[PDB]
């Protein structure tokens, strides 16, 4: 007998570019030694001063 | 400091903005006032 409370989720995708998305964990920053790095997409390898 | 003219030396423009609107644009109108509104049906 006992009523519910119910929500919907509906995902789309479309001609126009994805807006919504998810979060994006990070990792604190390296320096001055031979590492692998993604910068905003920019991939690659060497060492950061 | 002349009021007709697009001068001649150089300079250049950087971004502003960035929408991701996704739609068909063919055409433009500019929307500048005045001071006696008129509506035209």
């Amino acid at each position: 007998y006992q009523p519910y409370r119910v929500v919907v989720l509906s995902f789309e995708l479309l001609h126009a570019p994805a807006t919504v998305c998810g979060p994006k964990k990070s990792t604190n920053l390296v320096k001055n030694k031979c590492v692998n790095f993604n910068f905003n997409g920019l991939t690659g390898t060497g060492v950061l001063t | 400091n002349l009021v007709r003219d697009l001068p001649q030396g150089f300079s250049a423009l950087e971004p502003l903005v960035d929408l991701p609107i996704g739609i068909n644009i063919t055409r433009f109108q500019t929307l500048l006032a005045l001071h006696r509104s008129y509506l035209t049906p």
